[PDB]
């Protein structure tokens, strides 16, 4: 596979998102690390799909809403940043106030 | 020109009278005073104030009052106060707390806090800064426990062990000259301050004392090695001669004595009573009455902090594993069971709140969680605010008095007890720069950056392959202070005076900063900052009811705590 | 009530910056063709040569704006700014090398400024 350091590390974000998604599917209100993971993996997978940075900057605000997460989680997350390989190489996606 | 307070705090962190919530607790700290000059606040960045000829002085060499490091706009939470200041570091030490910048053009610059060519900047505006936590109940069992402790803001580990050997898994002991030397050498690669305790057991002086001469920084008396009247006595005689602290886990079994026998063997000498509530060990059921005596420096370990609905159920198996007991032995089970009491755990909450138990500690990996000393201190203070109300001593909805009482339990008091508070334990000038920055939202849960001897050692930081350090995954990572030989200059190995005078560091090739253990034989409960209460603690032998001043000390277990499921992935 | 972890509860009132120091309002023009942004703590007389203003009225002073903020002049933009007095020892070293000493030396500062083309030496 030729994994480099980031590829190995970022695998764990996908895994944490999978975890958090199962917790959300069984009815739990998500916590801070869970919500961050879900939105982060959303971004990276969106970059793998070929969405643009501009698309993901806007889509990232609509992945989880305040009723998905515990009290105070929306206000804990000022933004979420993630880098992934888009069709045009590594780019950074910054999602401002992703959860309202 | 004027700035509204909301915008002021947003830009520079809070100032006098502003209050900050601690994590998701109901605890509020208030800025008591602020060393700044409004309008001359130091800040770093593109087009900011710490720039040559401006807030950075372009004239002075490093020796002429210039700092190695300026932490700008910190909200300090310490036993000494809760206030706003710049923190200036030089030679690895805190040299100035006040106002940094350039005397050329700024008012109020503390004279030795010049930002010059040699100055590195850390922005603390909006952060809470505390001393590094001092954990004096550490079992060295697994080297992976060090990052766990750094991540929850602990910067000094005092205790014993040689790894996952049964002696070490039960007791904070590194036994004898050779094990001690081996663990001093091991310590050269641990990115945290360390002090090692010898076995506090023996009926002759020499076997005990040679441990102190070999480099131990103190002694542990533990019932699993025989916490008899003789071992207690000989250990305190060694300690009084060597000027080191003795920690005790007394005879739970009451085999050779009851509590009053242990106190008689102690004979008024100073001693640190570990896990004073007694689930972690000690004369059953009344070991917690040690925390009323003037010569006792009382600490709790953390699995009973604070009292919750699951506390009791977890304790049986934990104890059995730690002390190598067998469920198929009834007296083993009886011993285990006698240690686990809702009555004393509930009163332990209140004793902390009243300043009768002075210190927290982990008991890492031997009935204690290496990364939860700071965490459970704040959970306890929060539960006490909720059940007992704001303390009488507070003024204006602030929890400052409780916050100072509780921050002292894991910073300055353990340091004082150990004889190392000249080096660490608090944010004061003259002391080693072990500093923890916290975002208020994560206060007490996950440390932002851990500074060790003036260099960041541990940080919550993101993708190393990214354009900037904030993209995911943000996780705790060792920083450059832990790398190569820098690990030597940023960490202290605390040793006895006799081992230092006998040239042990040179003998073993130790490159770490060597700290001297001293001034621990003439201290008492009265020296425990904000936690100096002596009183008659009555523990009923039949019902385990705890009384202080004629009143029963009881409170309920809680079902939920803050600083818990909002934060943790598991 | 609704808990926002680590939230502030700020006191009432306002913070007056640079309190007790003389304030001076002056008109400044960017005569160059690229934007010039001036930080709060730069000795005002030592700013870019192409800013036109009464250079004597910048000596010993800086912008009276929150520490860390700046005043931005687009090309050809003229505007009024308020200055405050430098504090501390009232000495300035380096930057544009117009002062290198006491800011009381008006006379020297203006002479260097004029000679090097800092616009507005009156
Ligand atoms: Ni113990
Ligand atoms: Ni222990």
């Amino acid at each position: 596979m030729h994994l480099n350091p980031a590829e190995k590390e970022k695998l764990q974000i996908f895994l944490a998102s999978e975890l958090l998604l199962r917790r959300k599917a069984r009815g739990l209100k998500l916590n801070y690390p869970e919500a961050v993971a879900i939105i982060t993996s959303f971004i990276m997978e969106g970059a793998r799909d070929g969405k643009t940075v501009a698309m993901l900057m806007e889509e990232g605000k609509h992945v989880l809403t305040r009723d998905d997460v515990m009290e105070g989680v929306p206000e804990m997350i000022d933004d979420i940043q993630a880098e992934a390989t888009f069709p045009d190489g590594t780019k950074l996606v910054t999602v401002h106030n992703p959860i309202s | 020109m004027k700035i509204n307070r909301q915008q002021y705090a947003e830009s520079y962190g809070p100032t006098v009278g502003d209050e900050v919530r601690l994590a998701d607790t109901d605890l509020w700290i208030e800025v008591e005073k602020d060393y700044t000059t409004y309008g001359d606040e130091v800040n770093f960045g593109g087009g900011k104030v710490l720039r040559e000829g401006m807030g950075e002085n372009g004239t002075y060499t490093r020796t002429e009052n210039v700092l190695d490091l300026l932490l700008t706009n910190a909200l300090i939470l310490d036993y000494t106060g809760i206030y706003k200041a710049d923190i200036g570091v030089k030679d690895g030490y805190i040299v100035g707390i006040g106002k940094g910048g350039n005397p050329d053009i700024m008012d109020g610059v503390t004279p030795n806090m010049i930002v010059g060519t040699a100055t590195e900047v850390i922005a603390a505006e909006g952060k809470i800064v505390t001393a590094g936590g001092i954990d004096t109940h550490v079992h060295f069992i697994n080297p992976d426990q060090v990052d766990v402790a750094l991540a929850n803001g602990i910067t000094t580990l005092f205790g014993g062990g040689t790894g996952p050997a049964e002696g070490s898994k039960a007791t904070t002991v590194t036994p004898g000259p050779w094990n001690i030397e081996k663990m001093l050498k091991s310590t050269e690669g641990l990115p945290i301050n360390v002090g090692i305790l010898g076995k506090g057991h023996g009926s002759s002086i020499a076997p005990i004392m040679e441990q102190i001469d070999a480099g131990a920084a103190g002694l542990k008396i533990h019932e699993d090695w025989g916490a008899t009247p003789a071992s207690i006595d000989r250990s305190l005689t060694v300690a009084d001669e060597a000027d080191v602290q003795v920690a005790i886990h007394s005879d739970t079994l009451n085999e050779a004595g009851f509590l009053e026998d242990t106190l008689r063997a102690i004979n008024g000498r100073v001693i640190h009573s570990f896990h004073v509530e007694g689930a972690g060990g000690g004369h059953a059921p009344d070991i917690m009455a040690m925390a009323g005596h003037p010569n006792v420096l009382p600490s709790s370990t953390n699995p009973t902090r604070p009292f919750t609905v699951n506390t009791i159920d977890e304790h049986l198996d934990m104890l059995m594993v730690c002390h190598h007991l067998k469920q198929n032995i009834p007296e083993d089970v009886a011993f285990a069971d006698s240690r686990i009491r809702p009555e004393t755990i509930a009163a332990e909450d209140i004793l902390h709140d009243l300043g009768i138990i002075s210190m927290m500690s982990t008991d890492a990996l031997a009935m204690g969680r290496a990364g939860e000393m700071v965490l459970r201190t704040w959970q306890t203070a929060d539960k006490m605010k909720k059940q007992r109300g704001p303390l009488a001593e507070e003024k204006n909805g602030s929890d400052n008095f409780r916050l100072k009482r509780y921050v002292s339990k894991y910073t300055i008091n353990p340091a004082i007890a150990q004889g190392i508070a000249h080096e660490v334990g608090s944010i004061e000038e003259g002391k080693f720069a072990d500093l923890v920055l916290w975002e208020p939202k994560f206060f007490g849960v996950k440390a932002d950056r851990v500074i060790k001897g003036g260099i960041i050692a541990y940080a919550q930081i993101g993708d190393p392959s990214a354009s900037i350090p904030t993209p995911q995954p943000v996780m705790g990572r060792r920083m450059y202070g832990t790398v190569g030989d820098l690990i030597h200059d940023t960490n202290i190995t605390f040793m006895s005076k006799s081992s230092i005078q006998q040239g042990v560091p040179a003998k073993l090739g130790l490159k770490r900063r060597i700290g001297t253990v001293k001034n621990c034989r003439n201290i008492g409960k009265k020296d425990m900052k904000w936690n100096d209460v002596t009183t008659d603690i009555d523990i009923n032998p039949e019902t385990y009811e705890v009384k202080v001043d004629g009143e029963v000390l009881t409170c309920e277990p809680v079902k939920e705590l803050p600083m818990a499921q909002r934060y943790f992935l598991f | 009530n609704y808990i926002v972890p680590g939230e502030y509860r700020v006191a009432e009132g306002e913070i007056e910056i640079n309190a007790g120091r003389e304030k001076t309002t002056i008109r400044v023009s960017n005569t160059g063709d690229r934007p010039i942004q001036v930080g709060s703590h730069i000795h005002f007389v030592e700013v870019n040569k192409e800013l036109l203003f009464d250079r004597a009225e910048g000596i010993g002073r800086r912008l009276n704006i929150p520490s860390g903020t700046a005043a931005r002049f687009e090309p050809g933009e003229e505007m009024e700014v308020e200055l405050t007095e430098l504090g501390g020892n009232r000495e300035v070293f380096g930057i544009s090398d117009l002062t290198n000493g006491s800011v009381d030396n008006k006379e020297l500062i203006l002479q260097r400024a004029k000679e090097l083309g800092y616009k507005g030496v009156e």
